[PDB]
RNA sequence: ACGAGACUCUGGCAUGCUAACUAGUUACGCGACCGGUCGGCGUAACUUCUUAGAGGGACAAGUGGCGUUCAGCCACCCGAGAUUGAGCAAUAACAGGUCUGUGAUGCCCUUAGAUGUCCGGGGCUGCACGCGCGCUACACUGACUGGCUCAGCGUGUGCCUACCCUACGCCGGCAGGCGCGGGUAACCCGUUGAACCCCAUUCGUGAUGGGGAUCGGGGAUUGCAAUUAUUC
């Protein structure tokens, strides 16, 4: 049969995929983990010490709901709140650099990269991957 | 408030006294006579004169009318 | 004349860069739309631009 | 150009105001009314509404060919494409600026503020407005300023209907003493199909035509026609 | 200070061509993209405004940050006159008023 | 090929697609179960067990919905649910099980395919909300 | 070119819909396929202003609304039957644009 | 007769109409198991969501109760809606404010300060102080990667001037620079991926991860110098 990605709950989901990149590790290992600061609005300790395994998933997670995603826009998925300290709050636009490192982790690895006219394409390899994934997710312990 | 103006009145008193044989109990008749033997340029206004041309007429039918 | 004293310091990210296109004003100056009026020569000549009080 | 149609278009309006008040401070003593401008393909023509035709146009046609070149300066238009024509006004009773400026000048003229206002009243009634008011401010006497106010006919003050059935003009008159005010308000009658008020009546007027004088049959007849 | 004759001359006939120049009175700007390259800063306005203006032979209006001049027959006859010009030169176009 | 039948809540609207099928109902790209809020689920869950799942088993209805905010979102996948089912009901199979299901809904919730009429207010100068002023002293 | 668009920009609704049909009339004068008058959203050039030139009195704001109406026709036809086409009768406060599609 | 109302613009309903590769709904070449996710496309069912154009629609119109048995008010099957919100807004006035908008202004400045040219520098950013608008906090309805889901008004390529919104990849945890450019705009930003709802791991009644001159040092913009430095 088939299972698609979107029909899944995303909270296990991403948790799967997160697991299945720490199994691979087919990726560029992460060199900061917890020496920066993430988002710029954010000016708080990161915890789980994933985040870039849980943001090229995440990454993933947004090209395959909204195809052709990238840095800049990456941004935009991944801005939050910004409280300016005295002053009210406001959006701030997260890290370009470490959305951009992260594409660049995902890019030419066999499920996702971002070419250089516009748009994303996406492999074989890749969607069944994910899509078994989603269909694991879905009848393990979600469906019966 | 749904009370109405002495214009809206005084042309309904008009439209009954100088058209009474075309108008009749129903509020849509009324209405299409009254674009059709007055020049109102309101719809709002035409309608407001139907309202109280219907509402004349029933006052016909209990009998006399006073005004 | 004056220009071996004057230009001294270039006037080109001020508020006296921009003034109003009627009467020199440098106070409550519009820009938007590239109006470049101020508001009381701008409700001065309102309904002649196009805009008009209705909302 | 290339241009953003917003843009374009505020552009334009402040072009009309330009052209408004350039002519206003220029062509007034001439019996200014007002102008016209229509956009045709890389070209703007310039229909001139005043009363007094023969004075803009002047001797040897002088005036109205300068004027074509003082705006080439300010506006920077095309050489050629710009060129306008002097009309006499369609309005002349019932035009705001027209009595507005001609009270400017009867004031200027050493003609009593009163009877300049009682006479334009006269005038504005003969062309057949339903009413007209003229707030007259200013020193009228000694030094404590006072308004003035000649109301006649009838005149609505609320509503869109002011828009199109009142026509306002506001106008400032040199004095001895200092500057007087005046705003000259007509309302405008009604014609339909005309030439001299809105097609369209008061809203809160309403009209009804007089039902036939029919004799009412008593005995069904077949006519033959 | 020194008022070019020359300047004086390029300005009366540009003047004499149409019938209005394009006058400014701001000095950020030192010369008018049609009024450069003939040294015609914002003083030689400046002075050609005044002089004129005492002279009467053209009448001043101002509106919107720009100034207007009326040239007269007294002014055309004066300006042949200071200029030495040909009788036959005169704005009399007539296409198109 | 829609029933075209739309449905509103606030800015939001929402349309179910309809199409002959088996009763799998999906919401752009998702069921009608798997949506977010998860205590808003029995807000998207109103319909299908307030007349049944039987009747949600012989149309194939896909809703998509745009508008702003979670909860006005909400209000627009079920009311569009319920109405594409009668619209689809009565312009296809009779009107007895369409009036039927309507009055169902109607008496559970009147405003369960009438749309909702209120909108935000506009906000007038010398205040930040439509009715609010700014403080002044006396 | 085959596709030719006409641009039409007003800021009156009336006068652009007396140019509109009048473009769709001498359209059908002779017989040429058209497309619908397309009408795209207005725009709203909602600007405020303090209505006082002085800082008295209350907070008194005037809200000016210039509204700009955009129509757009797509044809088939040579450059000359559009040209013949477009001036043939004209309101003032219409802008009317002839662009290649 | 003016004002109120009427009026206009707005907020809501028409599967009625004029119709739209600058909008989508319908047109299918992995049918990924022998009836299915698409804005992962696996590169001519036409206006229903979108677009405001012309008409229509609501009038206290029907029922009941009260009431000069009037004008009207209240309650209800029904209906999109049974009070949308604004704009305008009379007579008269105020020694209300505005000469800080101008040959639109009635008086002083004429003897080298007459401003029509000009300023190198500081002023309302600094003070024993009292006041007025508003924000950040007043808790474990609050927080310590936030992991997944959206719209709304509307602005944007400029001739007084690189003086715009910026999509995508490169440089770094960082303000910022490079390139190709998309957008003169329902053509691109933008399907405008913030506020929020979640959590089978981490705060626990502090003066503090509920908090700010977190004192001082690392920053910088194709543009006169960020000095009690209004940018960081």
């Amino acid at each position: 049969p088939g299972v698609t990605v979107k029909d899944v709950n995303q909270q296990e989901f991403v948790r799967a995929l997160a697991a299945f990149l720490k199994k691979s590790g087919k990726l560029k290992v992460p060199e900061w983990v917890d020496t920066v600061k993430l988002a710029k609005h954010k000016e708080l300790a990161p915890y789980d010490e994933n985040w870039f395994y849980t943001r090229a998933a995440s990454t993933a997670r947004h090209l395959y709901l909204r195809g052709g995603a990238g840095v800049g826009s990456m941004t935009k998925i991944y801005g939050g709140r910004q409280r300016n300290g005295v002053m009210p709050s406001h959006f701030s636009r997260g890290s370009k650099s470490v959305a951009r490192r992260v594409l660049q982790a995902l890019e030419g690895l066999k499920m996702v990269e971002k070419d250089q006219d516009g748009g994303r394409k996406l492999t074989p390899q890749g969607q069944r991957d994910l899509d078994r994934i989603a269909g694991q997710v879905a009848a393990a312990n979600k469906k019966h | 408030g749904r009370v109405r103006t002495k214009t809206v009145k005084k042309a309904a008193r008009v439209i009954i006294e100088k058209y009474y044989t075309r108008l009749g109990n129903d509020f849509h008749t009324n209405k299409r006579v009254c674009e059709e033997i007055a020049i109102i340029p309101s719809k709002k206004l035409r309608n407001k004169i139907a309202g109280y041309v219907t509402h004349l007429m029933k006052r016909i039918q209990r009998g006399p009318v006073r005004g | 004349g004056h220009q071996q004293l004057y230009w001294s310091h270039p006037r080109k990210f001020g508020q006296g860069s921009r003034s109003c296109r009627v009467c020199s004003n440098r106070h409550g100056l519009i820009r938007k739309y590239g109006l470049n009026m101020c508001r009381q020569c701008f409700r001065q000549y309102a309904k002649d631009i196009g805009f008009i009080k209705l909302d | 150009v290339q241009i953003s149609k917003k843009r374009k278009f505020v552009a334009d309006g402040i072009f009309k105001a330009e052209l408004n008040e350039f002519l206003t401070r220029e062509l007034a003593e001439d019996g200014y009314s007002g102008v016209e401008v229509r956009v045709t393909p890389t070209r703007t023509e310039i229909i001139i509404l005043a009363t007094r035709t023969q004075n803009v146009l002047g001797e040897k046609g002088r005036r109205i060919r300068e004027l074509t070149a003082v705006v080439q300066k300010r506006f920077g238009f095309p050489e050629g494409s710009v060129e306008l024509y002097a009309e006499k006004v369609a309005t002349r009773g019932l035009c705001a600026i027209a009595q507005a400026e001609s009270l400017r000048y009867k004031l200027l003229g050493g003609l009593a503020v009163r009877r300049a206002c009682y006479g334009v009243l006269r005038f504005i009634m003969e062309s057949g407005a339903k009413g007209c008011e003229v707030v007259v401010s200013g020193k009228l006497r000694g030094q404590r300023a006072k308004s003035m106010k000649f109301v006649d006919g009838l005149m609505i003050h609320s509503g869109d209907p002011v828009n199109y059935y009142v026509d306002t003009a506001v106008r400032h008159v040199l004095l001895r003493q200092g500057v007087l005010g005046i705003k000259v308000k007509i309302m405008l009658p009604w014609d339909p199909t005309g030439k001299i008020g809105p097609k369209k009546p008061l809203p809160d007027h309403v009209s009804i035509v007089e039902p036939k004088d029919e004799i009412l049959p008593t005995t069904p007849i077949s006519e033959q026609k | 200070m020194l008022m070019p004759k020359k300047n004086r001359i390029a300005i009366y006939e540009l003047l004499f061509k149409e019938g209005v120049m394009v006058a400014k009175k701001d000095v950020h700007m030192p010369k008018h993209p049609e009024l450069a390259d003939k040294n015609v800063p914002n003083l030689h306005v400046m002075k050609a405004m005044q002089s004129l203006k005492s002279r009467g032979y053209v009448k001043e209006q101002f509106a919107w940050r720009h100034f207007y001049w009326y040239l007269t027959n007294e002014g055309i006859q004066y300006l042949r006159d200071y200029l030495h010009l040909p009788p036959e030169i005169v704005p009399a176009t007539l296409r198109r008023s | 090929q829609s029933v075209q039948v739309f449905g509103r809540k606030k800015t939001a609207t929402a349309v179910a697609h309809c199409k002959r099928g088996n009763g799998l109902i999906k919401v752009n790209g998702r069921p009608l179960e798997m949506i977010e809020p998860r205590t808003l689920q029995y807000k998207l869950l109103e319909p299908v067990l307030l007349l049944g799942k039987e009747r949600f088993a012989g149309v194939d209805i896909r809703v998509r919905v745009k508008g702003g905010g979670h909860v006005a979102q909400i209000y627009a996948i079920r009311q569009s649910i319920s109405k594409a089912l009668v619209a689809y009901y009565q312009k296809y199979v009779d009107e007895a099980s369409k009036k039927e299901i309507k009055d169902i809904l109607i008496q559970y919730d009147r405003t369960l395919l009438v749309a909702d009429p209120r909108r935000c207010e506009s906000k007038k100068f010398g205040g930040p909300g439509a009715r609010a002023r700014y403080q002044k002293s006396y | 070119i085959h596709r030719i668009r006409i641009t039409l920009t007003s800021r009156n609704v009336k006068s652009l819909e007396k140019v509109c049909a009048d473009l769709i009339r001498g359209a059908k004068e002779k017989n040429l396929k058209v497309k619908g008058p397309v009408r795209m959203p207005t725009k709203t050039l909602r600007i405020t202003t303090r209505k006082t030139p002085c800082g008295e009195g209350s907070k008194t704001w005037d809200r000016f609304q210039m509204r700009i109406h955009k129509r757009l026709i797509d044809l088939h036809s040579p450059s000359e039957i559009v040209k013949q086409i477009t001036s043939i009768s004209i309101e003032p406060g219409v802008e009317v644009e002839v662009t290649i599609a």
